[PDB]
Formats: structure tokens, C-alpha cells, sequence
């Protein structure tokens, strides 16, 4: 069809992993401030100690996001072919 | 008349022009793509050939298809094919050289999705139709016999390196000024303390400002590409020259 | 170089000659008959020349005419046709390994 | 009519030349490109392999194009076959009902391109060339083709993205993105039944 | 116009040219035991004629095997 | 009416020109190709098992799977046409029919559906589709069943690899290749666990 | 009884068809192959030593390790069928059985046990299995103790390469990349043991 | 005397055949891409030009710096032997010493030396060394020379970094990596700048 | 009795078959290919000096440092053979006696103890060994020496990135990448040491 | 079309009138001495149309009695024109499957 | 002049030829069924005479058709 | 039983061939109770089953080699 | 040995070579104890066996480039 319309597909397709990625990782950014501030109030210096705390999240995040996930990339895929159709005609 | 004439000048009426337009398709963005099969791409440039032959002027029938002469001829239709290629694999790539400028600068795969894009715009904007009809045009003001490429155009090719960095740069200006202000206004904010720093902390913001900043990028992609395009469009034509 | 003059030689104009004069001996036999039919000769070295760049002979007879006046002698006839036919099935011999040399050059096979 | 030695000759000749017909003028050309496209899109690079890909192709152009052998069994092969015709009407009579397949799965702009190209004077699309519809039917199968299956490439573009971010965020810098996705970029396409939904699709893309 | 109607179609167009030509090769070949046995009513001429045909037959049906093996052999060895 | 000796001959002599396409189409082929190439991938080694050892094996395990297949045509087609039981037809029809189930056997609903509909005929049971409209259907039901097989066998690489890339991140040295230390653990697990033997048996397995 | 002096010299030709396929399933060329992959892999070159180079080292070792059985063929095959002491059957069969016992020898009980139960043949002893439930098995238990080998070379190359990537993280220098440190002493790690030597030994030296 | 038209053929094929090693072996092809990959080098992208173009503007950059000896060549040599003025060998002589003349346009009297002594000769003049002798010389001037103007290349790419550097950390954020900020300044300076057609007067001028 | 004409042109067209085999494992190639590959990976630059470059000089190099034996070889096999005056058979040894000799100046004893105990042969003169003995004892040693002069050039590109990180870690930049601007200095060093003459001439003079 | 009955033209039926012609002939000549025979002739257009009969010969001198009308002197005439004419047919039959073959082996 | 005029020109000569092997072929044809059917107008000298031309004809038809076709082959089997 | 079906196959050529040469020995030393017709007989059936023999060969390896040097 | 075996191979080779030459060169020059029969068979016998050492020299360079082209 037109530029444009592909211009929209991509930045839905950018959209969506920008919603992928931030469920993954607001969890584990929060905990990295969580503890960092809590080592600046006790004057703690481990700059390697906030590794765990954040991969713990980060995996119990993909866990807790299993199937919300999953419903979605399978819908976009449906969603995409389901606009075949735009092309052809 | 003697069969050899006739026989002999279909051969050359025909190759010659096809070789340039093979040339150019092997090079070219869409048709030089690994997806398709060379027996495609074969079919596709023998069908071109022989649909837009009315339009192809005589050739020169001085130049015999066994001889020195000949083998430069074959030769200078390529570089000609090659020149219109190339340009179109510039201004992908040059997509290309935006997508990776603004992963890099995202703390971060992010060229295949402006190239895939670039590819729509190509196809979506006609460009394959547009280069054949730059190449059966190149057949008229460029006759096959007397006529290649000389040392200007070579340069002229040679500094679109320029062209590349010029174009990527003036596109990604003002997102490339917006990532370093917030990772700056990031850093000087969290500074206070020593304690938190950035590191990995700092990876996960800046990527995710960073995508965020390719949502606005492809908002606003459509109008540069096309102003690229005019640009490279005037090159090809100066090639040939039209 | 590199051309098929220079390549296929003398052996593209010595077959048409060789046809020519083919043509001129079947006349020959087939004319034996006629009363007041003159053989017919061919210069070779003379049509050689012509076709690589661009008259009448008469064959002397051996012994006179029986009266109608042909100076045919068939037994000649024969012998020069066989000869001919010999010679320009050399002939195509040696053009057509100019052609399949040429090939082997150009495709190394 | 030419005679019987020569006509015998002339069919002949033009039975090498199935495979060509096949690969541009009916749908064995989207297929193949699409097929092509998708496999490069998954982390495998020859796992379906050439052959199998071909296989697939070659029953899909069939059951596809079904319509079109029909029409020209009965209307050329049959009328050959009872004496009802002759040898050029009857090959005239099979160009027909494929010159029409081709003529309306093809871009009206590729045309207008190709009959400016030819320098042939046409007042309306129905009654362009063939020498020169073959051209513009590939052309445009070709675009239709790349969009298609760059379609089917952003779903799996977005596991990579999102994988690729995931690592970096833990500063896992050094680890490549592409053997982590590659699992799930199978599980996607297994999950939506890929290989019936592409096929599925691309049968009723076709008129 | 399905895809069983045509194959079947094809196939029936095939099959009809394999019956044709095994038509003519049993027709050639009992021509042949009749006249080879002693029947006195079988012309040496017939017997030619038969097996004639159906030399001419049977090498149409390796031919047309050879172009049907070899296009087949072309799409599937093709780059894709 | 029997075909001629000449056109049986003819006819069966090309069978030999298409046997590559029935193996990588109407066999297991297919399937444990697929299988061990993503098997392969897992691991950290590119190339190590290389293609012929790997069509090697394969052709050994499609062999010996396809073994009671075989059996049935010998025991069904060959031997009765060999002793002048059945015609030529018949023949051809007998060695079909076992092929046939063991296709249906390892094939999926939906791929069937899909394709009877697109190829436009009736059915009513499973054991009336032709021949035609069966190999398509087959082949994407290997392919989907090959893809999920390849999945679980990754699983455990893919553990490893990350566990090795985060303990290295835990001490901070990020430059260090993770992949480089993770190859001989990597293929330390296919030892002890000795895949090579279950993965095979597993692939025989899921086919009957 | 005896094949005839033409089909004799049909069934050698073909052998001669199939000698790439028994270099790398029947021999020691599999093994010495991936190992050195893996040796490769272990260093920080991954194209240096050359596939060429591997395959030639490859090539003359696998010769020197089968050379006492090919002896055994030629004493008990070739010689007795050369002066026309055996017929063709009798060598085809006295050839094979040397070939069997080299590969009996170094295959995998379990490899045989897996393979034998999936050809379905009654097997009372290993060393009278038939070839084609062999080849599978002998060239499985070659990859598998391939690997081990492998995982020992790669160990000293990685205690290197982890003991230089903590001695630079311990300055400070978080984004120095250890392996082009570690490269050079991967290199004379190798030299100053002699690998080059101390390596094909112990692989010559695995098959006895 | 003069090569027939069968052997010329041969000739002709046969440098048609090695055409790709006279491009990057006897033209300025190697110093072009060696001063390019610097370039990409020098600047934070890893692949970003990708490898295609970089090859394709190298090669439009050769032909552009090769036209006067590719013309001298085609007026000398082509021009005659088209016209049947001179015979295939001398003609051949006649193209060669032009390209003989532009390699040592390129090279280093000390390189000379090196490799004439090297393949233990007899001569006097450099004019008619054997180009078999000035092949290796030719080239490995043209890597010394393209490491030098790579060098004078990367310094600027160097200034700007450290300068970046230095400011961040006299700021006192000792946490920000100054790739990030640096990248948009050295891409800006190269541009503002019209970096590419000074480098390509420095690199196609270089020759002369 | 020499070979007649048809066995010797034979025996001629399946050396020229094995060319590429007799280059890369009987010759000079190797270890100039190796020394090239471990420089180039020494520097920052991975693949700068491209890949045909390098055997494109290892090639010429390999050529004048075995033109004495190749004349020998010229000198005492060839023209005798083609004057009439040596049995085709003598010709042929007349040839490998001198590259028999290059080849075991080349080697070192650990070498050949370990495949002449390998081969199992009673040879105890270090002069009348075969050639399948020879040739893989070579190789090792080239490979090992090869490994040996690549640590010797390694060791002052590790002293650069040492010097460069210990400096832009005492400034307390750690964030800054130590390899972007080690490079430079890589490449100066090697320019003005004029290293690409030198490590050449090194190599040309290594095989002695 | 491109069938047999086209390709073969109506020499595939001639070889066989000629062979019924050159029997006739034959009985006629063995059948000169046996008083009351009649001579038989075949009509050549009657086959032809029986491809797409047995006629008599009215004599042209009387008999000597015997009632037999066969002219040896006609008969052998006539057995040396149908038997040149029988290798012609065969001629041009047989070059129509060599002419067929080369058409469709292209060789 | 245009590249469609010398390709139309090739097209006329290649249909001229196959015209003139065509009519060599039913001239032929004719006169060996004038012939055979009986007519006494028709000598055995141009019977042989029209089948000798047709042969050659027809051969000479064959010869390049497989140039023809080997060239395409050959054609198709490039890198392109 | 694959086994067996191509020994028997293969036995039944080297049957054939065993028969061809018996009947040529025996008529070349010049036994009368030999006939031409059933050397040629006999010599025509040993070629025409070691012709299939060698093409069933060649097909059978043309498909191996088909297969091993499919990428993977 | 499998060496020696290789030699003795080749050595048969030009023993027939040499063995048909001398026939033929003994022939032509119009020596009178020498028949066609014995140059024939010997000529013939060489052929095969020079075929022979062609076809086992194809077979070998073969194998050898296809384990040669293999990744390792």
C-alpha cells in the first residue's frame, strides 16, 4: 500500500515491544534504586551488590508475564494477517 | 543476404542491453536480494529485456561480438549496471547507518528493522519500477556502442561515503540530541550520590529512552526518505547522463 | 586479432568452391548427352581468389566428337567428381575443427 | 497447417520449456519468495532446505492455479484432441485463459510502467501484450511477495528486540542475542500453526 | 475447477496416452506370435506395420519421460 | 489389462529417478534431520557433528523405522507380483496403501483440513485423501512436530548459558565471553547425560 | 556360485564410490577431526591451524592408525584372493571381518544395546552384530568420546583465560577484554608442553 | 611467430580469470579498503557501513585513480592490437609495462631491495625489475602507507574521545561511559567538516 | 624400463591435481599464513589486511624462499629428464630428494620420533624416512614455530594495551574503553619500527 | 491431428493391395494349363476405396478349347510391375516411421 | 533503428525457413502418394528427387532446433 | 527380507552370465551339440540383466549422493 | 603391503603397455613372425587396463577433494 501505512505498522511493532521491554524491566529498575538509595542512606559502597536483586525480579517478572505475553505476540501475528488482505487489495 | 548478418545482430541487439540490465538488477536492492533465486532473477531481466526492446535504439553494427572490441563492450555495460545498483544500495544502507546510530546511541538488530522499513518504502513508492525506467532511459541518451562511465563519475560515486554520514546525521540530529540530554540530565541528577551510579542501571534507562526514541524517529522517517531519494535519483540521472 | 577471419582461415571460402564446382561437373555428366554441349571447367586458384575477395573455361577434348559436337568425356567427368567430393569433405573437416577449437578456447572445456 | 513431422517437432521443443513457464507465469514465483523470506526470518538458515521448499511450492501452484488448467484442458487440449481444431488456434486457445490469470494478479502502476517502456500504444489494460504482461506480472509479484513476507518478518523482529533488551538490561552485554531468541522464534511460529496459516493465506491471496 | 476435478482430468489424459501406446505394443507383439507360430492368415506387411507403430510409440513415451524427469530435476535442483 | 513388459520396466526405473524426493518427503527423513540440527545449534560447536555424519545417522535411523513399512509392501506388493498373484496395478496399489497409513499415522487434523479444503474435494474419513493432497500435509505436520522437539532439547542448553553469563556478571567481569566458558559445560551435559543415545531413541520413539 | 569377473570389478568400483562415506563413518577420522575442532575452539584462534591443514593431519593419522588393519585385509583377504585361494565371497567376507572388529572394539555397550533394540533383531552376542546396526553405533560412541576429549584440552585454556580476566577486573580495568590478554599465553601454553606432539599421541594413542 | 587466434583466446580467459587478484594485488584497491576500515574503525560503529559499500566505493575509487593507467594502457596496447598494428606479444608488453610504471609510482626503494635479494637475482635498474618481484614490494608499501594515513586518520577520532573523557570526569561524573556522548561529536565533526572528500583528496590524490 | 608416455603424463596431471595439498602442508605456506593471521589479531584490527591479501603475500613469499630448491629440482630432475638422459623413474626420485632434505631442515626430532614410532617402521637414520611420515612431522614442527614467532610479535602489542589501560585507569577513567584508543599506538608502533619489511624479511630468513 | 492414419498417409494400405495383386498374378500363372479357369484381375481402385474386386479378364484372343483366358506373356509383365512398384510402397512406408523417429528422438 | 526491427527480422527468417521446410515436406508428400496411388504422370526420379529435399530439409530443421535449445540451456545456466 | 530380495537379484545375473559364457566355452571348443542360436540367446540375456544391473547401481547412487550433500 | 600393492598395480599397467608397443611396433615395421591376432588382444588388453587405472584415479581424487572440502 502506502509508506505511510508500513510507517504505522512499524511503529506498532515498536509499540509493542517498548510494552515488552518495560514490564521486564521497571521491576528490576525499581529494586536498583531501592537498594542504591539505601546504600547512599548507610553510606554502603558495593557498586556490584545490586546484580541479584535485580535478576531475581527480572526472571520472576518473565514468569508473572508468561501468558500475557504470549496472548499477544500470537494476536499480533493473527492481527498481521488478518491485514493481509490491505495488501492484496 | 547471408544468415550470418541477421542471426549475429539479434544476438548483440539483444545481450548487450540485457547485460546492462542484469547487471543493474544483480546490484539492485530488491532484485539483488538473497530471498529470491538467480533463476527468478534470470527470468525477470530476459523478460525486461525483451519487453522494453522497441524502445532500445540499433546498436552499432561496426563492433563484432568476437572481438577485443566486443569483449569491452560486455564489459562497460556492466559498470553502467553496477553504477545504478550500487546507489540503491547506498540509500538502504544509509537507513541502515540511522537504524545502528540510534541503537548505538540507545545503549544497544535496530538497522534490520530501518532496513526492512527502507525495503516497504522502495517497493511502496515504486522505486524498482522507477530505476527500469531509469535504465531503458539510460539506453537512449547512453547508446551501448560509444559511451561509458568516465573518471568524474567514478569520484561523483566514490563521495556519496559523505552523502551517507551527511544524510544519517541530519537525520537523527534531533534524536541524537535528546538521548544525550536526558542521559546527561540523568547523570548530572543522580550525581548527588555517589552511591547509586549508574552501570547496569544506567543500561536499562537509557534503552528504554532510547526505544522510545524510535517511535518518534519512524513518526517522522517518511519525508527524509523521500527527499533522500531525490538526491539519489539526480545522481543516476547525472550518471546517465539524462 | 581474435576474429573469425583470422581464425577460421581459407576453409570458409574453399567449401563454397568446392560445391561450385560440383555443380559444374554434374552439369557436365548430365549434359554428356547433348549434342553441341561444350564441357565446362573450373579454375580453382582463380575462384579461390574471387571468393576471398569480392571467365569461362572450356575442357579441351582428348579426341573428336562422334559429330553431335559434345566434348564431354565422361570418364573424365567421374574421376574429377570423385575427387572433388574428397576434397571438400576435407575441407569441411578442416573448417568445422575451427569452429570446435574456437569453442574449447572460450569455455576451457 | 504445418506438417505432421514438424508439428511433432514443435511440441517437443516447447516441453523442455514447462519449467519456464512455470516459474513466471503462474504462481510457483510469490510462493518460493515468501517461503524464502519466512525461512530467513526464524534462526534457521537451510533447516526447511531448497528442496522441500520447492516441493511445497509445486503443490500449492497447483491446487491454486487448479482454475486455470481446467480452462485450458477444455478449451484447448480437448478441441486438439478431437480434430475440432488446429494446431495455432489450439495454442492460441491456451494463452488465453492464463494471459487472463496473469492480467488481473498484476499492479495497474507496473503496467502503466511497462507499456510506457515498450513504446506500444494501448487504450485500456485487457488488451496489453503478453510479451510484455509477462514482465509486469513478475514485477509485481515480486513487491507483493517482499511485502508479505516482510510482514511475517516483524513478529519475529519483535522477539529479537525484546530478547536483545532484556540482556542488556542486566549488562549482559556479551552475550549474543540471536542463540537466546532462537527458541522462542520457534515457538512462535508453532504456536499460530505458522506452517497452515502462511499457506492459508497465500492460496486465497490469488484472485 | 478444483484441484481433484483437474488432477483427475490430467491424470485421465495421461493414463488414455499409456493405455494408447500399450494398445499398440500388444497389438505389435500378437502380430507377431501369429505370424512367428504358422497362422497362414497374417500378412508379413501387417506384422511390420504393427511393430513399427509401436517402436515409434514407445520411444515417444521415453521421450516425453526424459522432458518430464529432466523439468522436474530443474525446479527442484534450482538456487532457491 | 496388464501393462507391457517394456512400459513395467520403464515405469519402475523411474520411480528411481524420484526415490531422493520420497525420502525427504514421504519418509522420517525429515524429521531427524530437522531434529539434530537444532541440536546441533543448541550446542556451542558450529559445524563439529558435520552435515554427512548427520545425513548419515539419519539414514541409518530412517531405515530401521521404516522397516516394518517396507516389510508390508515386500510381504503385500512385491512377492505377489513377483509370483504372478496380482497385476501390475494391483502391485502399485498394495505398496501405496502401507505407505499411506504411516503417513496419516504421524500427521495432524488441521493439516489435513487445510488442505483438502484448498484442494476442493470431499471427505468424509481420513483414509480417502489422495496421494497428492497427503504429501503437503505430511511434510508441514514433520516440520511443526520437528520444531517442538527441537524446542525442549534447547531448553537445558539455554539454562546453562544464561547461569554462566550472570555468574560471570556477578563479579563484574562483563568483557569475558560468556560462550567461550560455557562450551565445555555445554557439552559436558550431552556426556553424562548421554544424549546421543536417548535424543535418537526419542526420535525413533516419537514416530511409533 | 562364484560372482562372475565382471560383476567382481562392478562391486569394487562401487566401494571405491562410498570410500569418502567409510573415512569418516568407519575410521578414526571422525574423532581426530573434532577433536581438533574442540582444541581449536579451546585457543583463541578459531582459523589458524586451517580446515585444510586439520583434514591433511586428519588424513595421515587415520592412516597410520588403521594401518594394522588394512595389514589384516590385505594378509587375510587380498592375498589368499590375488592367487586365487578364496573365491570373491570368501575375501568380501574375510575383508569385512577386521573392519568390524576395529570398530567392535571402540564402540559403547549402551550404543549397541540402543541400536539393536531399535533394528529389532535377536542378538545374542555384541561380536556377531550385523554391520548396519554397527555403523551407527560406533560412529555415535566417536562423537561422544570426541567430546570428552575435547572438554579435557579445554580446561587449561580456560583456567588461563579465567585467571588473567580476575587478575585484570582485580586493577580495576573493567573494560580491557581478557581474551586478547590471554591469547598469547594460550599460545605458549601449547608450545612449551608441545602440543602439537602431545596431542596426536594420546589421540593415535586412544585406539589401542 | 605471433600467438594463433586459439591461444589468444586462452590468454584473454585466462586474466579475465585472476581479474580479482589484479584488482587487489596490483591496483590501489588494498590501500583504499585498508584506509577505509580504519575509518569505520576510528568511529564508534562496529558494522554500520556494512562491508558491501565500502568494497563498492573502493572500486569506483580505483577506477577513478586507475583512468590515466587504464587509458595509457587502452591507447598503447588496445588501440594497435584492435587495429592489427602489432602482434598479441608486443601488445601484451604494451599493456603490462604501464601498470609496471604506476606500481613503482607506489613503492619504496627499501621494499625493492628487500625482495630482490630476496628471490636472489641479478639486476641494476629498477625499471625492469620481473613484475613477479614488484608485486610483493607493491603491496607491502601500500600497507605501510595506508597504516600511515589510517593513523593520521584515527587521531582526531582519538582527540575528541579523550577530550569528552576528560570533561565528564572533571565534572566529577566518574559513572557515564564517554562512547555514548563522544559518538554524536565525532559524527558531527566528520560531517560539518565534509570529512569523506577530504579524506578522498588525500587518499585519490595520494598516488599521483 | 621407465613409465610409458600415457602412465607418465598421468602420474604428472594428478600432482597438478594435488597442488593446493602440496602448497599448504609440504611448503613455506603454512607458517607464513599462520605468523600473518596471529599479527593481524594482535592488533585492534580484525580483518583489515583481508584474508586474500595475506596468502596473496604468503604465496609470494613461499615462492622465493623455496626458489633454490625449486632449482634444484630444475637443475637435477628437470633438464636431465627432458634431454634423454635420466630414467623417467630416477627423474621423479631426482625430484623429491630435494624437497626431502628442505623438509628436514624444517623438522625437529620430537617430531619425527613420534610418527616414525606411530608409522611402527625400524628407521633409524633421520634421512630415509618416507614421505607419509615426513610430511605430517613437518607440518606440526611449522605449526608449532609458527606459534612461536606469533608470541615473539604478540608480546609488544600487549605491552601498548597494558601501558594504555594502566594510564586511563590511574586517571580514574575506568569507563573508558582501553582498546579504541590503544590502537593508534598499535599502529604507530609498527610503522615506525617499518614492520611490514621486517617481519618478511624475518620470515624469509626463518626458513634456513 | 498428428495421428497414424495422417502421418502414414495411404501407403500403409498399398503394401497390402500389392501383395493381394502379386497373389493374384501368381494364380494365374499356376493356373494357365487347368482348362475352364477364368483369369482373374483385381481392381486397384477398389482397394483404395476399401482402405479409405476380384474382377475377370475379358481375353483378347479366343481359346483353344480349354476355356482358360490367362496370357502368360500379360501375367508376366504384369508381376514385374507390381513387384517394383511393391518395393517403391515399401520405400515410402518405411521412410515415414524413420522421418517420424528423428522427429521426436530430434537425432 | 530500434532493437524490436532486427529482432522482428530474425523472427521473419526463422518463419521463412520453416515455411519453405514445410513446403518441401507436403510437396513431398504429395507427389510419393501421386505415386503410389497409381497416377502414370508422376516419375520415380522426382518422387525420389522431392523426398531427398524433404529429408535434408527437415534435417537441417532439427540441427537448429538443438543449437537453439542448448544455447538456452547453456543460457540459463550462468551467474547472474 | 530387503536383504534377500537383493541377493536373489543379483544372483539371478550372475546365474545368467555363468549360463552366457558356459554355452560360448563349449561352442568355441567346438561341441556339436551346441546350437548358435542359443549361445546368442544366452549372451543377449546376460547383457540385457547386467545393463539393468549396472543402472539400478548407478541410480542407487545418484540418490546417496543426492541426499549426503543436501545442506543441512 | 598396501604401498607395495600400489607399485605392483602400476608396474602391471606398463608391462602391458610396453608388451602391446613392441607388438605393434614389431607389426608395422613388417616383421613376419609377428600375427594381427596377438596385436589385437594385446592392444586391447592394455586399454582396459589403462582405462582401468583412470577410472581408479578419478575415484581417488574424488574422495580425497570431498574430505578435503569439508568443515571441520
Amino acid at each position: 500500500m502506502t509508506p505511510e501505512m508500513f510507517v504505522e505498522l512499524f511503529r506498532e511493532a515498536l509499540w509493542m515491544v517498548l510494552i515488552m521491554v518495560c514490564a521486564i524491566i521497571i521491576p528490576s529498575l525499581l529494586i536498583g534504586l531501592i537498594v542504591a538509595i539505601f546504600q547512599a542512606a548507610t553510606s554502603i559502597n558495593e557498586q556490584t551488590l545490586s546484580f541479584l536483586p535485580r535478576l531475581i525480579v527480572t526472571l520472576l517478572a518473565l514468569m508473572l508475564f508468561g501468558h500475557w505475553m504470549t496472548q499477544m505476540l500470537m494476536e499480533y501475528f493473527y492481527g498481521l494477517i488478518e491485514r493481509l488482505p490491505q495488501v492484496l487489495y | 543476404e547471408y544468415p550470418t548478418s541477421v542471426v549475429l545482430d539479434w544476438i548483440a541487439n539483444y545481450f548487450w542491453p540485457y547485460v546492462r540490465i542484469s547487471s543493474m538488477l544483480m546490484v539492485m536492492t530488491v532484485t539483488g536480494a538473497r530471498f529470491v533465486s538467480p533463476r527468478i532473477r534470470l527470468y525477470l531481466g530476459l523478460a525486461i529485456t525483451f519487453a522494453v526492446m522497441p524502445a532500445i535504439p540499433a546498436v552499432p553494427q561496426d563492433i563484432e561480438l568476437l572481438s577485443f572490441r566486443g569483449f569491452m563492450t560486455i564489459a562497460e555495460q556492466m559498470i553502467i549496471g553496477i553504477a545504478m545498483g550500487m546507489v540503491t544500495q547506498f540509500m538502504i544502507q544509509t537507513f541502515v547507518l540511522l537504524g545502528q546510530i540510534l541503537g548505538m546511541q540507545s545503549s544497544l538488530l535496530l538497522g534490520q528493522l530501518f532496513m526492512f522499513l527502507t525495503t516497504m518504502f522502495f517497493l511502496a513508492t515504486d522505486g524498482h519500477l522507477k530505476m527500469l525506467q531509469l535504465v531503458v532511459f539510460s539506453f537512449k541518451t547512453l547508446p551501448i556502442g560509444s559511451g561509458s562511465l568516465n573518471a568524474v563519475d567514478f569520484r561523483e560515486m566514490a563521495g556519496w561515503l559523505g552523502i551517507m554520514f551527511q544524510t544519517a546525521l541530519s537525520m537523527s540530529l534531533s534524536g541524537i540530541i535528546a538521548l544525550l540530554t536526558i542521559n546527561l540530565s540523568f547523570g548530572v541528577m543522580t550525581r548527588a550520590a555517589p552511591q547509586l551510579n549508574i552501570f547496569s542501571l544506567g543500561f536499562a534507562f537509557a534503552l528504554m529512552v532510547g526505544l522510545l526514541l524510535c517511535w518518534y524517529i519512524l513518526a517522522g522517517l517518511y519525508s527524509h526518505y523521500e527527499m533522500f531519494w531525490t538526491v539519489g535519483e539526480a545522481q543516476i540521472c547525472r550518471l546517465i547522463r539524462l | 586479432a581474435i576474429s573469425f577471419d583470422n581464425a577460421l582461415g581459407i576453409h570458409q571460402h574453399t567449401v563454397g568452391v568446392r560445391e561450385r564446382n560440383a555443380e559444374v561437373i554434374s552439369t557436365n555428366i548430365a549434359q554428356a548427352n547433348t549434342p553441341g554441349y561444350k564441357a565446362r571447367g573450373l579454375d580453382f586458384a582463380k575462384e579461390l581468389q574471387a571468393a576471398t575477395s569480392g571467365d569461362k573455361l572450356y575442357r579441351l577434348p582428348t579426341q573428336p566428337d562422334t559429330g553431335d559436337g559434345n566434348t564431354v568425356d565422361l570418364d573424365l567427368e567421374r574421376n574429377l567428381f570423385m575427387q572433388n567430393q574428397i576434397r571438400h569433405q576435407a575441407s569441411l573437416d578442416f573448417l568445422g575443427s575451427k569452429f570446435k577449437n574456437l569453442t574449447k578456447a572460450i569455455k576451457g572445456e | 497447417d504445418y506438417s505432421v513431422t514438424l508439428q511433432i517437432l514443435a511440441l517437443m521443443t516447447m516441453l523442455g520449456f514447462l519449467p519456464a513457464m512455470v516459474i513466471l507465469m503462474t504462481s510457483f514465483t510469490r510462493i518460493v519468495v515468501v517461503m524464502s523470506i519466512l525461512r530467513q526470518a526464524m534462526g534457521l538458515q537451510q533447516t526447511p532446505s531448497n528442496q522441500v521448499i520447492i516441493g511445497i511450492a509445486l503443490f500449492l501452484t497447483f491446487f491454486v492455479m487448479s482454475p486455470v488448467l481446467n480452462e485450458i484442458n477444455d478449451k484447448a487440449v480437448q478441441p486438439y484432441l478431437n480434430e475440432q481444431v488446429t494446431a495455432r488456434e489450439a495454442f492460441d486457445a491456451a494463452q488465453a485463459p492464463m494471459k487472463a490469470f496473469m492480467l488481473k494478479q498484476t499492479r495497474i502502476k507496473d503496467l502503466e510502467t511497462f507499456v510506457t517502456m515498450s513504446g506500444e500504444q494501448v487504450d485500456n489494460p485487457e488488451d496489453v501484450s503478453m510479451a510484455v504482461l509477462i514482465p509486469a506480472f513478475i514485477t509485481s509479484e515480486l513487491k507483493t511477495a517482499f511485502q508479505i513476507g516482510f510482514m511475517l518478518f516483524l513478529p519475529f523482529l519483535i522477539i529479537d528486540l525484546v530478547v536483545a533488551s532484556v540482556l542488556m538490561a542486566m549488562g549482559m552485554m556479551m552475550l549474543s542475542p540471536m542463540i537466546v531468541s532462537l527458541p522462542f522464534k520457534l515457538m512462535l511460529f508453532v504456536l499460530v500453526d505458522g506452517w497452515n496459516l502462511i499457506l492459508s493465506t497465500l492460496a486465497g491471496s490469488f484472485a | 475447477a478444483s484441484g481433484a476435478k483437474v488432477g483427475a482430468d490430467f491424470n485421465d489424459l495421461l493414463t488414455k496416452a499409456i493405455n494408447n501406446v500399450n494398445t499398440l505394443q500388444k497389438a505389435s507383439g500378437d502380430l507377431q506370435t501369429r505370424f512367428d507360430r504358422g497362422d497362414a492368415d497374417v500378412s508379413l506387411s501387417d506384422v511390420m506395420i504393427a511393430r513399427n507403430k509401436s517402436s515409434v510409440a514407445f520411444d515417444a513415451t521415453v521421450q516425453i519421460r526424459n522432458k518430464l524427469v529432466e523439468a522436474y530435476k530443474d525446479l527442484m535442483n534450482m538456487p532457491v
